[PDB]
């Protein structure tokens, strides 16, 4: 009537009253991740590799107006705006995201209610580019020569 | 003709996080009263992993920073149009650049390596997804993970990492070529051919079969990781020591340490609470042992990986970004040039290298004495005499050709074995 | 405190409802019945009753008959009321005086 | 295992196993007519120490096409006087009858196959009183089979009984408390009329070897059947096998 | 490390000074001695954290030694080793536990745009390859000018190597027999 794996546990049974067969899996249990920036009245949260349709559901029935979901998790208390591109980061949230802050200012006040945590990419190093071509002009090659150093 | 191999090094390993009392006392009010009055235990391991995934970051970006010093792209490039050059095609070695693209890609070399290696770092996260339900009924890093033992993403992802070494590899092409010495990528193999011996008239008139020597060890580099490469083995020894590492450490929760029970439910439904206390201290000790030779063991391993990245960024300096005149640091003497492409959890590098195939037997020289008591030594040859004259020939071909200034050092006196040769006055 | 990423404690998904089986109409064990037996043994041929696919309950169990000590060895005496077990041996003999 | 499944898995498990490499023992015997005295001495009434693992031939005898199970019947015990309790296990033709009394056992018993029945009478106990017994049951098993194989143990006073019809593993069949130890078995001979060579060319077996707590290494597939066994301390690829958890 | 003589380590006191005060001698024992092992286990991790650092350390130190010998002391043929590439020279200072390099590089402001070739194919089919630069034509004559530095100049014999053959895709300029 019970059914064991190797290490001792139970994993399934069948009912005396029934006949029926189930299958035991465990509970959820994990951790939070908080970006903190200083002087702030509240962290941005991060719930790794869940829903967010599992975190308002099963998880917190406490009051979130922001939430979205990304590839590393569901983020509450941030703003999603992966189009814009950091290259210096002290909230680096893993995979190449970020975590910055902008309080709205005195004359940059928008008046809409948000958060000051936004969530953007993060991406340190850059190529330098030039104007010229990649293949022979008639032969030639065209470069970039200093004149004054 | 051209050989060629390939040689993984390894940059990084996974970032593991543990959740110290999720781990000793995971779900039970009591065992979490008595690891309260342990002090800082828990603490001070936590402290001790986000130390080494510090170091993990810091190498990373290192790495990132050695393959994007100093290379200038054309922006009209794009490697939907760009692939070739000199009829050597660099096609699987490119993912994806340019402004018409998206850079969303790897090149084909990186795809082979990594759909053979399934915990990637991809492969974690998306792996992780799966375990609201485990997406048949189970996995072991759901289990991992339910008991407090994570792997936590690096800081760049892996297309990023991607993005690098295609720059790197296509700014050895193109007209600024920035890591090619300033001059086009068949120029260099040609110049660097002939400064191990071997005369440039050979050079100019073999140029076809340099090229095809070229394509030929690349296709038969991405038709070779099958089950008995060596850097797959490599590569693989990363994953299954984590993956070993890992599932050691979650069999620690199911010994007894000399308690009545492994389980906290156990113990919990069975004893008085002055009673269950001596069975869970037991329990706390044995655990807390555990995670603190774990963390002793990432501690040592990190300084060989540090010793690795240090290694991997003085061959990207030296071997891929430009070419030293050092002997026998990349490759074995007879090296060519170097490639570089992005592994999981570290580099491959690709060597070119010189290789002779068949012999001719000489009768050489190494010195000529000429009248007026002077002397003349090969530079970078020997002297061999043909149908009764002396000429010059390159160490690593088999080709006369008049003696001259440019194939000599001169002296003005003379060695005592040197070969007394009063007929020369020649070019 | 400083600008800075945190993990913070564990969460788990707190349990909503109780699944609860038992077997119903068993008979009933009358473990009193036995050791309110008449005949009772000396400790060298003592007596051994096997209890299995019964119902019991400690509190008429220790109103039927009249108790001067309950002591218990690697269990507790409040973990037996909810519980099921495979069976349960009762020995039982008369105690002599001096010993 | 008691009540547990298992599923595609190794498990080390500690239990009354066997010894792999030891020796089996055919210890039973058949007679016509005589019975020599030699039969019942210490040779054959062996040992008892922990348990014996026995695996037994099923003799498929035949009147008018119509099929006959037969073997010998076991006698397990410490004295066999009518002051202990002894238990007898006795097969009636697809009916396994198991009796723990105190019977008064005769001095060269036997059986007599009741097919082709023999020249002598049955007759391995004298009681007409019908003795107290701790034990009386009747069980059934496959009579179309060919092997049929028994555990028989003791631990703290309580003696335990596993049997398999179909398959090399065993199953559950009864334990029982008694409170003393016994110390001493015997396979019975079963007299009969036509098993020999110049009649069909049949065979008694009876194949016992002891039993020790020891652990293996068992392996379970989909349907839940221990499929390989190996025991860790018999050879060093066996230890090899245990240290790794595996068997290849 | 100080703060583990604070931890109680599952006994009823962290101070050796309160158990002294309050038990008997074979009593005291079983709580001093989880004080024992918890402070010999923190001195052990101590000391296991200390063995790890000073590894990096002497690899550090190594690459200082590397950067004094061959950058500030000489300078090596090698490139990207010390400094970026159009490294000129370090010198070094005095730092707390270690040392501070100060590395000069030509740096260039501004820039111009060029068209230059990789190597001429002279008349009796003899080939010349520039000498670090290239090969531009100024004033419809081909010119040397380094790499570095817009500055153009004579084809000579000190701006090139010579080849008896000529490359496939060089450039045919039978008007030079120029010193
Ligand atoms: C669950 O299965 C068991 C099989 O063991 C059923 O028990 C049988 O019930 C029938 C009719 O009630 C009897 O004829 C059999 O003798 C029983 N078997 C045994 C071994 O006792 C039981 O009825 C099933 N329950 C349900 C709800 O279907
Ligand atoms: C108290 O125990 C004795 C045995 O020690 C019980 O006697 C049994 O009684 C039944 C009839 O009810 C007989 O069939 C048994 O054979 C008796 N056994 C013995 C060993 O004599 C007695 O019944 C018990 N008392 C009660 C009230 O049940
Ligand atoms: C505890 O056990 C006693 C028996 O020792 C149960 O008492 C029986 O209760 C049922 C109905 O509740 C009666 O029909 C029986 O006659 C009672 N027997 C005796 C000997 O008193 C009692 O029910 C049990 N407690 C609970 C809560 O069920
Ligand atoms: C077990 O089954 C056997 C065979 O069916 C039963 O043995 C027979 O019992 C009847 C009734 O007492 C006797 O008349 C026969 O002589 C017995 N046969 C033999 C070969 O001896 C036996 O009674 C059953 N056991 C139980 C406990 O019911
Ligand atoms: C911001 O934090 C700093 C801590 O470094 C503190 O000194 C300062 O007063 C804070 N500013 C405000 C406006 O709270
Ligand atoms: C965040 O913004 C990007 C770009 O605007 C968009 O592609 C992405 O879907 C957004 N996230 C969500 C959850 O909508
Ligand atoms: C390239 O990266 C650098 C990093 O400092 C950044 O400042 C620069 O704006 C980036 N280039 C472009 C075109 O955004
Ligand atoms: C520079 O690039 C832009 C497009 O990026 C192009 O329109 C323009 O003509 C270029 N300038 C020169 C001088 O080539
Ligand atoms: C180079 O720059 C310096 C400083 O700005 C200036 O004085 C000088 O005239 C420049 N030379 C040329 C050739 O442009
Ligand atoms: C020479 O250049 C042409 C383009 O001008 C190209 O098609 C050809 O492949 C080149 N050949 C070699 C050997 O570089
Ligand atoms: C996760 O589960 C989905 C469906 O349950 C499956 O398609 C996907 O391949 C799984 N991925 C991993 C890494 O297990
Ligand atoms: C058999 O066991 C293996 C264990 O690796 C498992 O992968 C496989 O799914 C099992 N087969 C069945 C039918 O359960
Ligand atoms: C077998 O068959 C014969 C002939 O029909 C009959 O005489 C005999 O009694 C049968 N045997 C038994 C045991 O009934
Ligand atoms: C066996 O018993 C029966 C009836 O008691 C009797 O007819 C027969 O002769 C007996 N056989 C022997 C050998 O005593
Ligand atoms: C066991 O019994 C069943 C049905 O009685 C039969 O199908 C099967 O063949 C028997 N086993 C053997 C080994 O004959
Ligand atoms: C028994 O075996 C012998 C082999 O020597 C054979 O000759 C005889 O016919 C067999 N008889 C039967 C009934 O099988």
């Amino acid at each position: 009537n019970l059914l064991y794996d190797s290490n001792g546990n139970i994993i399934g049974f069948k009912d005396f009253l029934t006949n029926k067969t189930y299958t035991i899996l465990p509970c959820y249990s994990g951790r939070v991740s908080a970006a903190f920036y200083q002087n702030s009245s509240s962290p941005a949260l991060l719930y790794r590799n869940l829903k967010c349709s599992y975190v308002l559901n099963n998880i917190s029935f406490i009051s979130q107006p922001f939430y979205f979901d990304s590839y590393l998790g569901c983020v509450l208390n941030a703003v999603n705006l992966t189009s814009y591109s950091v290259s210096s980061c002290d909230l680096r949230m893993g995979s190449g995201f970020c975590i910055d802050y902008a309080l709205p200012s005195s004359g940059s006040a928008s008046r809409g209610i948000s958060s000051p945590y936004r969530f953007v990419t993060f991406e340190p190093f850059n190529v330098s580019f030039v104007n010229d071509s990649v293949e022979t002009v008639g032969g030639l090659f065209e470069i970039q020569i200093p004149t004054n150093f | 003709t051209i050989a060629g191999h390939e040689e993984f090094i390894q940059t990084s390993s996974p970032k593991v996080t543990i959740d110290c009392s999720a781990f000793v006392c995971s779900n039970y009010a009591a065992c979490h009263d008595l690891l309260s009055e342990y002090g800082t235990f828990c603490d001070n391991i936590n402290s001790i992993l986000n130390e080494v995934n510090d170091l993990l970051d810091i190498t990373q970006l290192q790495v990132a920073n050695a393959l994007m010093q100093g290379v200038t792209l054309s922006s009209n490039l794009n490697t939907n149009l760009h692939s070739d050059v000199d009829n050597i095609d660099f096609k699987s070695l490119l993912g994806c650049l340019g402004s018409q693209c998206g850079s969303s890609s790897r090149s084909l070399l990186e795809d082979l390596l990594f759909n053979k290696v399934k915990l990637s770092d991809v492969g974690f996260v998306e792996a992780y997804n799966n375990c609201t339900g485990g997406s048949e009924i189970r996995d072991l890093l759901c289990v991992q993970s339910f008991n407090g033992i994570k792997v936590l993403p690096p800081i760049l992802s892996e297309t990023q990492i991607s993005g690098y070494t295609t720059a790197a590899t296509v700014a050895a092409m193109f007209p600024p070529w920035s890591a090619a010495a300033g001059v086009p990528f068949s120029l260099n193999v040609q110049y660097r051919i002939n400064g191990l011996g071997v005369t440039m008239d050979v050079l100019n008139k073999n140029q076809k079969l340099i090229a095809n020597a070229f394509n030929k060890a690349l296709l038969s580099i991405q038709n070779g990781f099958t089950a008995t490469n060596s850097a797959l083995a490599k590569i693989q020894s990363v994953v299954n020591a984590n993956a070993q590492a890992l599932n050691s450490l979650l069999q620690q929760l199911f010994n007894k340490f000399g308690a009545i029970s492994s389980s906290l439910q156990e113990i919990l439904s069975r004893l008085d609470p002055p009673e269950a206390q001596v069975q869970i201290d037991r329990l706390i000790n044995g655990r807390l042992t555990a995670l603190n030779a774990y963390v002793s063991q990432q501690l040592s391993d990190i300084t060989l990986i540090k010793a690795g990245a240090s290694r991997a960024i003085e061959k990207v300096n030296e071997c891929v970004k430009s070419q030293s005149p050092r002997i026998n640091f990349c490759g074995n003497g007879n090296h060519i040039l170097s490639l570089v492409q992005n592994a999981p959890y570290g580099l491959l590098f690709i060597h070119f290298s010189y290789k002779p195939t068949s012999f001719k037997t000489v009768l050489v020289s190494p010195g000529l004495c000429l009248s007026g008591d002077r002397g003349i030594a090969p530079k970078q040859g020997y002297f061999i005499k043909q149908n009764d004259s002396w000429m010059f020939t390159g160490s690593s071909y088999y080709y006369p050709e008049p003696i001259s200034d440019k194939n000599v050092v001169f002296m003005n006196s003379c060695s005592v074995n040197f070969t007394k040769a009063p007929f020369i006055y020649l070019n | 405190p400083n600008t800075g990423v945190y993990d913070l404690s564990g969460f788990t998904v707190k349990p909503v409802a109780t699944v609860y089986r038992r077997i119903p109409n068993l008979p009933d064990c009358d473990i009193d019945n036995w050791l309110n037996n008449v005949s009772v043994p000396s400790p060298l041929n003592w007596e051994r009753r096997i209890f299995s696919n019964c119902n019991f309950n400690l509190s008429t169990l220790l109103r039927l008959v009249h108790v001067d000590s309950f002591s218990c060895n690697n269990l507790d005496k409040s973990k037996i009321f909810g519980s099921c077990f495979n069976s349960i041996t009762v020995d039982k003999f008369a105690i002599p005086n001096r010993r | 295992v008691l009540n547990r499944v298992y599923l595609n898995t190794t498990l080390l498990f500690t239990g009354y196993f066997p010894k792999s490499g030891a020796n089996f023992r055919d210890l039973a015997l058949k007679g016509s007519k005589y019975l020599s005295t030699l039969w019942y001495k210490p040779p054959f009434l062996s040992d008892f120490n922990n348990g014996i693992f026995s695996k037994v031939k099923n003799t498929k005898l035949y009147v008018n096409n119509t099929l006959y199970s037969e073997f010998s019947t076991i006698v397990i015990g410490s004295v066999f006087v009518n002051t202990s309790y002894t238990i007898v296990v006795q097969p009636h033709n697809g009916i396994l009858e198991i009796t723990a009394c105190q019977y008064t056992m005769c001095e060269y018993p036997h059986t007599v196959c009741k097919s082709k029945g023999s020249i002598r009478n049955e007759s391995w106990h004298i009681d007409s009183s019908e003795p107290l017994c701790l034990f009386k049951k009747n069980f059934t098993y496959n009579v179309s089979a060919d092997w049929l194989y028994f555990h028989f143990y003791q631990e703290r006073g309580v003696f335990y009984a596993y049997y398999a019809d179909v398959g090399m593993p065993t199953t559950f069949l009864f334990s029982l408390y008694l409170g003393t130890i016994l110390s001493h078995y015997y396979v019975m001979p079963l007299t009969c009329k036509a098993i020999s060579s110049n009649t069909d060319n049949e065979t008694l077996e009876y194949w016992v070897t002891p039993l020790s707590r020891r652990q293996y290494l068992l392996n379970f597939d989909e349907h839940g059947v221990i499929t390989n066994a190996v025991d860790c301390s018999s050879s060093f690829l066996s230890e090899i096998q245990c240290k790794t958890q595996s068997f290849a």
